């Protein structure tokens, strides 16, 4: 069990930006945290790749 | 090309674009040559167009 005051712990979040070379991605949310979604096509593997990060 | 669906190897064969060429040339010289003496031209030839040029 943990008993803490509001000032005891600190969380910080930063949403990554979608760069110039990436096809424009969406932006989702998780517990009020803004998540950067991104997709890229692998011609070599003949398939799509998605990343959702923060 | 063709490949099987759901094939674990995802390599694709590169198709290639190859133009070709040949060549056309001038090769021969077709001619008709005539020679006349002054005597033939003065006395023998009566109509130059019908006797010389048209043949």
């Amino acid at each position: 069990a943990y008993l803490w005051h509001r000032t005891a712990f600190i969380l910080a979040y930063r949403t990554p930006v979608v760069p110039e070379g990436a096809k424009a991605g969406a932006s989702f949310s998780a517990n009020g945290v803004a998540l950067r979604w991104l997709a890229d096509y692998d011609y070599s593997q003949l398939g799509d790749r998605t990343l959702l990060d923060v | 090309n063709r490949r099987d669906l759901r094939d674990p190897d995802r390599t694709v064969i590169a198709s290639e674009l190859v133009e070709h060429s040949f060549g056309v040339t001038l090769d021969k010289h077709v001619y008709a040559a005539l020679k006349f003496t002054d005597e033939q031209r003065t006395l023998d030839i009566r109509d130059y167009t019908k006797q010389v040029l048209m043949p």
